[PDB]
């Protein structure tokens, strides 16, 4: 009886970079994943596991809506099983994904002229990140021996970088707002359905 | 630093045939490979930065593609003027580490 | 943009020298300046870094020790004490300028010189 809070995950006024996703829990509510397909404005909603014409029926414990902003042309790296900066330094999804992933474009409302540096995403980490992880360190990238001693010189980057957000950026670099739901169960009662 | 392996060292190609050089890197590099070029005698010109991007200004028939360890420049049509010797340079890591070179012959 | 080298020669080993790069067609202090050596029939090898603070200087090994890259912003000049030369520095030398990247990964050389020589061979 109590629509989810889908709107304002997919009409906040900011979104949270990629490095820094922002993940809210969805539970106890009814939620219609009718209005999220036929809305015939995402670029990409791609179904990993729970087909999406049969999910409106599945019923799960806990959904987590990971938000963030990417570049058009990484939007294929938030998918199981992908390697590149972004599955491999700022958002991995597991292997056995059992979501969706939405993203549109954004162009309106987030490539200022001047340039939209707010958005960061991560060039450099020791290892990869482990599936769901989230790492807001901004600790000096030690590329080479010398230890850097907390200061930003050679061999020694900052390992968040900003987006360059243009309006007249190709499709490919142009902003994209994308949305991970995580459908999950466990041995708590189903609290999600539609 | 890292070592640059640049294959073939030297190529044969006529005008209008297809070129492609190999640079490959001892560690990862992500994007950070740059494509020069240098006719004998002469000072290099910078091609290639960011493993992609073509410099302002430079024919359009150069290309780049690689991430990590694997780059590749492409000359679809090698005309006349575009026979040099192309390095491969490194950015990631100071020293930046170029490539011992690719000779374009006739 | 022109950078015109200078100060190369015959130098003895074990002697010193000190190559010159006069810089013009743009702000010199707002660019990280480099210099490459090419040794005859071989390929490039970096020599030295100066970043645009004038603190920041990199070496390449072979070379550390006994180059001391330094620039004067107030004459527009970029200078390379070359100290206890060997034989295997003989090379043209150049003066390469550095991107207006202000990172220290991702940089290239967009403008070069057009390099001086120097023989050290007795
Ligand atoms: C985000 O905001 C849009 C506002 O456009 C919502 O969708 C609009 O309103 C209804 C229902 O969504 C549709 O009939 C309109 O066509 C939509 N407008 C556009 C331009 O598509 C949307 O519902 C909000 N987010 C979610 C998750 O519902």
């Amino acid at each position: 009886t109590n629509l989810c809070p889908f709107g304002e995950v997919f009409n906040a006024t900011r979104f949270a970079s990629v490095y820094a996703w922002n993940r809210k829990r969805i539970s106890n509510c009814v939620a219609d994943y009718s209005v999220l397909y036929n809305s015939a404005s995402f670029s990409t909603f791609k179904c990993y596991g729970v087909s999406p014409t049969k999910l409106n029926d599945l019923c799960f414990t806990n959904v987590y809506a990971d938000s963030f902003v990417i570049r058009g042309d990484e939007v294929r790296q938030i998918a199981p099983g992908q390697t590149g900066k972004i599955a491999d330094y700022n958002y991995k999804l597991p292997d056995d994904f059992t979501g969706c992933v939405i993203a549109w474009n954004s162009n309106n409302l987030d490539s200022k002229v001047g340039g939209n540096y707010n958005y960061l995403y991560r060039l450099f980490r020791k290892s990869n990140l482990k599936p769901f992880e989230r790492d807001i360190s901004t600790e000096i990238y030690q590329a080479g021996s010398t230890p850097c001693n907390g200061v930003e010189g050679f061999n020694c980057y900052f390992p968040l970088q900003s987006y360059g957000f243009q309006p007249t950026n190709g499709v490919g670099y142009q902003p994209y707002r994308v949305v991970v739901l995580s459908f999950e169960l466990l041995h708590a009662p189903a609290t999600v359905c539609g | 630093d890292i070592q640059m392996t640049q294959s073939p060292s030297s190529l044969s190609a006529s005008v209008g045939d297809r070129v492609t050089i190999t640079c490959r890197a001892s560690q990862s590099i992500h994007s950070f490979l740059n494509w020069y070029q240098q006719k004998p005698g002469k000072p290099p010109n910078l091609l290639i930065y960011a493993a992609s991007s073509l410099q302002s200004g430079l024919p359009s028939r150069f290309s780049g593609s690689g991430s990590g360890t694997d780059f590749t420049l492409t000359i679809s049509s090698l005309q006349p003027e575009d026979f040099a010797t192309y390095y491969c340079q490194q950015s990631y890591i100071t020293p930046p580490t170029f490539g011992h070179g690719t000779k374009v012959e006739i | 943009v022109q950078l015109v080298e200078s100060g190369g020669g015959v130098v003895q080993p074990g002697r010193s020298l000190r190559l010159s790069c006069a810089a013009s067609g743009f702000t010199f202090s707002s660019y990280g300046m480099n210099w490459v050596r090419q040794a005859p029939g071989k390929g490039l090898e970096w020599v030295a870094i100066i970043w645009y603070d004038g603190n920041n200087k990199y070496y390449v090994d072979s070379v550390k020790g006994r180059f001391t890259i330094s620039r004067d912003n107030s004459k527009n000049t970029l200078y390379l004490q070359m100290n206890s030369l060997r034989a295997e520095d003989t090379a043209v030398y150049y003066c390469a300028r550095k991107d207006y990247s202000k990172t220290y990964y991702g940089y290239y050389f967009d403008y070069w010189g057009q390099g001086t020589l120097v023989t050290v061979s007795s």
